């Protein structure tokens, strides 16, 4: 069991191309008509290889 | 043709025709092996394009 | 030579395609630009000065289709063509720059060599459509 | 670009006048500068954007630019 | 076999160094020497092997 | 800059390059960013009217820079041009000119940035967000208009026009 | 400064780079403002990045596209290019296979 | 008889305009738009229909033209019993007839039934009821007693019959109407998508058209209702400019970027094949016959300017309906983000 | 006339099939959604009547609005209705969907889902029991079975339709 | 046209010549032409079909 | 309840799937959108040749 | 219509020519190299059958192995192209003007050249 910590996380540095996002992130709507989203959850999800990085939960679709 | 996907498809068809020649010339066994190997490779190639 | 004025796109295109000029200068004008008044005089002076070009003026207001056919963006426009192929294009009103462009195109064309049977006149869109079926056609067959 | 702003007369327009004397307030100045900026496909730095007083300075800046298309 | 060993040797060359240049932080500098070495060795090996 | 507007939040030009070789680049001003916005911090408080006016001008500049992208992605370019949309939103801002409380202006600028971000990320509907870009006294360009009430009530004042046309249903 | 190379600490300030090195404004903004951006300020670097990005698509911007001119194609359904192929094929077949076959049959 | 109709147009869906309307033939293209124009200011709308498939969206969405308690859909309409006509317009002070021969139809007897018989029944029922103020009958611009198209001939006869039965009826003759679900732009798109390489033309494309947007016909109807001097008049509705069919093809090609290709088939073969074979929406005699006829404002009657409507230009009004079918060629990197 | 000889029988086979496999869209808002999920489990088996839930609108035959509809959700509901494959039917379940319901006087609630999309049938309760939901679904199934041939055509002297 | 007629003639003669030489001037011991050769049961190694 | 005691459920499902009307979204390649399912069906209707039911059957 | 020996020799050399001809995209060259190895595979099998030699079938499977290892190296090298600031189209990695490319245009990263 050796160290694999560098393979685990990737920081960002100013004006560093290799440390930046070298890919177009998958911005998906975890929207209301989703089996796992219950009824009204519209979660803006940023995926990079099916890894959740950024969340933007839009609520109020059942605010009455 | 310069589209990578079409290049890959045409090379896949070329592999099929190579296997067809081997079948016609009566080296059937080597048609069965070649295809599967290269088929896997072609599959991986497609994934590479997706990246 | 002398300016040939046109208000109909089809008539002007038929005239140009029948003439098949080696060197042509097209002046597209519209009435929204106040500077078009001086451009007419500049075009007339340069037309009487130069004899190797054919000077054709097109009124965009009376022939809107012509604009779409010639990719005109900002009037006044001076389009310089060699054998129907776009040599260069100038937007704005300036006589010195127009004369410089005419002289440059003339000298470069006079320094050119064409193999026999491959120096015929061609229509404008013919250059765009040739590259369209080479690039745009295949791209549209993959995305759509 | 200035044709869209119909409060400006292009007939005898002299380019050294301030934007206000052409009939444009601050919001119209910002809209016109952004329209020219989109037209030439460039960006104006913050100091350059807020330092413009007439169309002559804009013309000179665009003349000195090599990325303008 | 020996060409693969030589490719392995070329791969494990040191890329980044600890030096006294402190002006290059927060800026991206592209070297491209590693890629050229790998590319040319790879394709020369391919051509020689097929012939 | 760890922000949605940061200079490193641009979409890469290719899968192996942020820009061409020998350099970097990206467009983050006239189009949306690469990563999604995850937080929008408060505007720094403005102590006087000058700072509030500067905030308003900068918000308007960002909106004007983002107009063509919004018009393209929302398919509303035929109803009005980019300049017309800028002029209509400028009319909105002009109708909000009488404001004199800097904190209220900071709040309004926050709300404006939020609504602009909603528009540029397809959160809102085009028929809903067009209410801020629509003309005040002019018909939309994508359809015809009726000038019946202009011909009949030609020189009549506003009072007479509002008197001939009632303010309530007449059956009840 | 311990564990900071040649970076020196002055009065009222720790220092962020080696002596006689240029101070970076973007890093100053990063340090002073952790995540606060009042507006998208367009500095020289941002404008340069925009120009660099837009220079990749200069050819598309400068492309002069001509509008189409509609026509009624009266000869589309004749398929003339397939008749030329048929003529070529039958000429080749008659001049190579036909003569030899007839002579050999006789 | 009284042609006066007082109503309040300054309301919304839940207001009371004062108009109680019956609309015939609303299971086509005009129907939803005319019904929405009437019921969006608070009117009561009734839709008599006899539609082959009741679950089709052509019937259900008619319920959306007004709110609950304002829109009613009368099903299983006989179109042959006088009692049903009387029941349909019993409490209506406005009647609109959009019934007409359908494009798929090629039978002369069915064309007369749609254009003459039903219109005559509606006008006769309107005459009997003393509470009907305005009746608007929809016809065609190229309607003529010697037209080779049975639709136009029967529409002229229907104009005569309606004006005879109810001399206070208003006749509308649109030139050709385009929209989201139309037979002009949608048919062009679908024919190009099916015939991937071309659009089929059976003539020289020299026939003239004057397209008008659907949103302008509804405004024309509202203006005619507001104008009391239009009671017994005939109006021809068209766009600002007149184009030939070739020009329309070219304009549609340039607006979307699709390169045009018009494959030509001689007229007589097309006529014979459409005569002797089954006809549906995209293959029928009506397209072949009408493609040689001019459907424009002739100037014999009043025009759209007499209704104080300014129609939008065809290039400007048709652009938004072809946004999805735009040609995807060489584009900038910023165009990848949508 | 002769075409009917083939069309009239086949119509039944077309209806029966679509009556035997009526797949609603997996979409639930608020607590009529919980009641609907109760109506799906073994006590009241929709799978008995060939009713199984599909998650995407492209494979759905029935849209079942089963909860409160806010002004934030109306464009989404309109898009979901438009993106379903024809033919399609819409069921409105509960008070919040049939009308405003317990929030009819609110500032952010659509006063009935029929202001946005057409509705084929309404189920009144709050919540309507699984009994009532099954009743409404069975009624809709019978109606759509009968809806292909309601006697619109007239019979000529040979007892043949048009 | 005349050349089309000539091509059709040559093709028909080729087709008929091939069929004639397959049917006759050829031993018939294996089943190659159906419905023209016998489909009986053969007890010897060499029986003509 | 589809048929008697649910004896025709698969027939009803197949017939309904036939009846449903397919639509191809814009932004997709229509040729590929229709061609991949055809190839998939042609491939899946070949597995039955790679089957064995008794020796050399 | 051509003998198999001459056909396959010509096919191998034509594959090499086409590999050289096509634009220098690393993935395209990888695919064409795989095709070249497969052509060698077929030629070796054909001569093994003609000359009744069992070593050439061994050449076929050894070609399979060598091509597999080479393809793995190529995949890794392309992913390495990702991390370095390089384009998979090598013709875009230099400033040498090329007439074969429609839209080759590179300029210095400066907003302006002259100030006074
Ligand atoms: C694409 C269309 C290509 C048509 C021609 C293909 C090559 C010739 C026919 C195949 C062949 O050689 O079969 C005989 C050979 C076997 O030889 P054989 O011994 O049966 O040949 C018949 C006997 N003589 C020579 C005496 C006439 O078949 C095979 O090797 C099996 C082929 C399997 C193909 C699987 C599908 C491929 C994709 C389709
Ligand atoms: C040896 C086998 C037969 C080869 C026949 C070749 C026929 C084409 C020759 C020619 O000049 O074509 C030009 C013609 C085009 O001429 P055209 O008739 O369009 O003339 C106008 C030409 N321009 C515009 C350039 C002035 O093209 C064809 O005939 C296309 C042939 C397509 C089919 C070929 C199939 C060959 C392989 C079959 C395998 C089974
Ligand atoms: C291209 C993406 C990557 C491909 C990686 C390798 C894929 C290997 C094969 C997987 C299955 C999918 C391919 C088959 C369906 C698509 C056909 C195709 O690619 O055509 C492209 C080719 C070319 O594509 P094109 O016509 O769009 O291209 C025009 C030319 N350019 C490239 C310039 C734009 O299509 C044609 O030539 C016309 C259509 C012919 C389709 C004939 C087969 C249809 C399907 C029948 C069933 C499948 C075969 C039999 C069953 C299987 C064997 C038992
Ligand atoms: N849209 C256009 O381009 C123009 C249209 N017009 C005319 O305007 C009118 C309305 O237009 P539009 O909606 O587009 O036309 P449609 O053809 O789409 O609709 C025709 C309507 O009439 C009904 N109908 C047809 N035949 C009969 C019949 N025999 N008995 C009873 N009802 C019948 C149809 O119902 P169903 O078939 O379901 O029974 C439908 O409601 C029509 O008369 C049309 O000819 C005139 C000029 C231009
Ligand atoms: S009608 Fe009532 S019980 Fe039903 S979802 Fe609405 S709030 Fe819940
Ligand atoms: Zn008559």
């Amino acid at each position: 069991m050796n160290r694999s910590i560098f393979q685990l996380w990737k920081p960002e540095s100013p004006r560093s191309n290799v440390n930046s996002k070298q890919i177009k992130t998958m911005n998906v709507n975890f929207g209301p008509q989703h089996p796992a989203a219950h009824g009204v959850l519209r979660l803006i999800l940023q995926l990079n290889g099916e890894i959740a990085e950024r969340f933007d939960p839009h609520i109020g679709l059942l605010h009455r | 043709n310069n589209n990578l996907y079409y290049i890959l498809l045409y090379i896949f068809l070329e592999i099929v025709f190579f296997g067809l020649f081997l079948c016609l010339y009566q080296l059937e066994l080597f048609t069965g092996f070649l295809w599967v190997a290269e088929f896997a490779i072609v599959f991986i190639a497609v994934v590479l394009l997706f990246y | 030579s002398r300016v040939r004025s046109f208000n109909d796109f089809k008539a002007a295109k038929t005239y140009i395609d029948t003439l098949k000029p080696k060197l042509a200068c097209l002046y597209f004008r519209a009435d929204w630009n106040p500077l078009c008044e001086q451009a007419d005089k500049d075009f007339d002076k340069l037309s009487d000065t130069h004899l190797e070009y054919e000077f054709v003026k097109i009124d965009i207001d009376k022939a809107p289709q012509a604009k779409g056919y010639f990719a005109v963006r900002c009037e006044p426009e001076f389009l310089l063509l060699c054998l129907g192929q776009e040599m260069t294009r100038q937007t704005g009103q300036n006589q010195r720059n127009l004369e410089h462009r005419l002289f440059k195109v003339q000298e470069y064309v006079k320094g050119l060599n064409f193999p026999a049977g491959m120096d015929t006149y061609e229509e404008f869109h013919e250059q765009y459509m040739a590259e369209h079926t080479q690039l745009d056609k295949e791209i549209n067959e993959w995305a759509r | 670009v200035l044709s869209n702003f119909e409060q400006v007369n292009l007939k005898n327009l002299r380019w050294e006048q301030n934007f206000k004397k052409l009939g444009l307030d601050s919001l119209d100045q910002t809209a016109l500068l952004a329209s020219i900026e989109h037209e030439f496909t460039i960006l104006f730095p913050d100091g350059v954007f807020e330092g413009f007083e007439n169309l002559e300075q804009v013309v000179n800046y665009i003349l000195k630019n090599i990325n303008a298309v | 076999l020996v060409s693969c060993a030589i490719f392995y040797k070329f791969i494990v060359s040191k890329i980044s160094f600890k030096n006294s240049n402190y002006k290059d932080n927060y800026f991206s500098i592209f070297s491209k020497n590693y890629l050229n070495v790998l590319f040319y060795q790879y394709w020369s090996s391919f051509f020689s092997s097929v012939m | 800059m760890n922000h949605y507007w940061g200079s490193s939040n641009t979409i890469p030009a290719s899968s192996t390059q942020n820009n061409n070789y020998f350099s970097g680049g990206g467009n983050n001003v006239t189009i949306r960013g690469n990563e999604i916005m995850e937080r929008l911090p408060s505007q720094t408080p403005s102590q006087n009217m000058v700072q509030a006016s500067m905030k308003t001008l900068r918000f308007y500049r960002k909106f004007c820079r983002l107009i063509p992208f919004i018009l393209r992605i929302h398919n509303i370019g035929t109803k009005f041009t980019a300049q017309q949309a800028m002029i209509n939103f400028g009319n909105y801002i002009r109708e909000r000119n009488h404001y004199r409380d800097p904190g209220l202006i900071d709040h309004r600028i926050q709300l404006g940035y939020e609504l602009l971000y909603e528009a540029e990320m397809h959160f809102s509907q085009h028929t809903i967000l067009m209410q801020y870009l629509s003309p005040y006294n002019t018909p939309l360009s994508d359809r015809g208009y009726s000038y019946l009430e202009k011909v009949k009530y030609g020189n009549k004042s506003k009072f007479l026009q509002g008197f001939y046309k009632g303010n309530k249903p007449t059956e009840f | 400064v311990k564990g900071k190379g040649s970076i020196r600490k002055g009065i009222h300030g720790e220092g962020f780079g080696a002596p006689s090195h240029a101070h970076d404004a973007l890093i100053h903004q990063i340090k002073q403002s952790k995540d606060t951006m009042d507006y998208q300020n367009i500095t020289n670097e941002v404008a340069q990045n925009f120009a660099n990005h837009q220079n990749n698509d200069r050819w598309v911007y400068e492309r002069r596209k001509s509008n189409f001119i509609a026509q009624v194609d009266y000869e589309y359904f004749k398929f003339n290019h397939w008749r030329t192929a048929w003529r070529y094929f039958r000429n080749i077949f008659l001049l190579t296979a036909g003569v030899s076959f007839l002579y050999n049959m006789e | 008889r009284s042609t006066q109709l007082k109503f309040y147009d300054g309301g919304n869906r839940q207001s009371i305009s004062g108009i109680r309307a019956t609309i015939f033939g609303a299971t086509g293209f005009m129907g939803p738009y005319i019904g929405a124009a009437l019921g969006y200011i608070g009117s009561d709308v009734i839709f008599p229909h006899n539609h082959v498939y009741a679950y089709d969206d052509y019937v259900k969405e008619l319920k959306l033209c007004a709110g609950s308690g304002q829109s009613y859909i009368m099903r299983h309409f006989n179109y042959d019993d006088d009692n049903m006509y009387d029941m349909a317009i019993k409490n209506s002070n406005v009647v609109i007839n959009l019934v007409g021969s359908r494009l798929q139809n090629k039978n002369f007897q069915k064309a007369a039934y749609a254009n003459i018989h039903v219109a005559k029944k509606i006008a006769e029922a309107c005459a009997r009821n003393p509470n009907v103020r305005r009746l608007i009958h929809f016809s065609a611009a190229g309607a003529d007693t010697k037209s080779p198209s049975p639709d136009l001939h029967t529409k002229f006869h229907g104009e005569e019959a309606v004006l005879n039965a109810f001399p206070n009826a208003t006749i509308f003759r649109p030139c050709t109407v385009y929209g989201m679900q139309d037979y002009f732009i949608r048919h062009w798109i679908k024919e190009r998508d099916w015939w991937y390489h071309f659009n089929i033309v059976t003539d020289d494309c020299t026939a003239k058209r004057q397209p008008i947007l659907i949103n302008d016909v509804a405004q024309c109807v509202l203006n005619a209702l507001k104008l009391q001097e239009s009671a017994g008049q005939i109006y021809e509705l068209g766009g600002p400019h007149v184009y030939s069919r070739l020009e329309v093809f070219e304009m549609l090609a340039n607006l979307s970027g699709r390169p045009p290709k018009l494959a030509h088939i001689p007229h007589d073969i097309a006529l014979k094949i459409t005569q002797n074979f089954y006809n549906w929406e995209f293959f029928n005699m009506e397209k072949v016959i009408k493609d040689k006829l001019d459907l424009i404002v002739t100037g014999k009657h009043k025009t759209i300017s007499d209704l104080y409507v300014q129609p939008v230009s065809f290039p400007q009004g048709a652009e938004q309906f072809i946004d999805d079918v735009r040609y995807r060629g060489v584009e900038t990197h910023d165009n990848l983000e949508k | 006339m002769r075409v009917d000889y083939i069309v009239t029988p086949i119509n039944a086979v077309v209806s029966w099939a679509r009556q035997g496999s009526f797949w609603p869209l997996t979409f639930g808002l608020a607590c009529c959604a919980v009641e609907m999920m109760h109506a799906t489990v073994s006590r009241y088996d929709f799978d008995r009547f060939g009713v199984i839930f599909r998650a995407t609108p492209r494979q759905a035959d029935l849209i079942l609005v089963a909860g409160t509809l806010t002004n934030k959700m109306a464009p989404g509901l309109r898009r979901l209705y438009e993106q379903t494959l024809d033919p399609k039917w819409v069921l409105s379940m509960g008070s919040c969907a049939n009308g405003g319901g317990y929030y009819h006087y609110s500032y952010s609630v659509v006063r009935g889902c029929n202001r946005i999309i057409p509705v084929d049938i309404y189920v009144p309760g709050c919540p309507p029991t699984a009994e009532a939901l099954m009743f409404g679904v069975l009624q809709l199934q019978k109606s759509l079975y009968r809806q292909i041939n309601e006697g619109e055509k007239k019979y000529n002297k040979k007892d043949l339709t048009y | 046209g005349p050349l089309n007629i000539v091509f059709a003639g040559v093709a028909f003669l080729m087709f008929y010549e091939n069929n004639y030489k397959k049917l006759y001037l050829n031993p018939r011991y294996s089943y190659t032409m159906p419905y023209l050769q016998s489909a009986k049961i053969t007890k010897n190694l060499y029986e003509k079909l | 309840y589809v048929g008697y005691r649910g004896r025709l459920q698969y027939i009803a499902d197949a017939l309904k799937l036939f009846i449903k009307g397919i639509v191809v979204p814009e932004g997709s390649n229509k040729f590929w959108f229709v061609a991949i399912p055809s190839a998939a069906g042609a491939i899946c209707y070949t597995f039955w040749i790679n089957s064995m039911w008794g020796p050399s059957v | 219509m051509l003998t198999w020996i001459s056909f396959w020799s010509l096919i191998f050399w034509l594959i090499l020519i086409i590999l050289v001809l096509k634009p220098k995209n690393f993935i395209s060259i990888l695919f064409m190299s795989e095709l070249t190895w497969l052509a060698l595979y077929c030629l070796s099998l054909l001569f093994g059958a003609i000359y009744c030699d069992i070593t050439l079938l061994s050449i076929s499977f050894f070609i399979l192995g060598v091509a597999g290892l080479e393809f793995s190296f190529g995949i890794l090298i392309a992913i390495l192209y990702k991390n370095l600031n390089e384009s998979l189209n090598t013709d875009l990695n230099n400033n040498n003007n090329n007439q074969n490319i429609f839209d080759k245009n590179f300029k210095t990263p400066l907003e302006k050249i002259n100030w006074q």
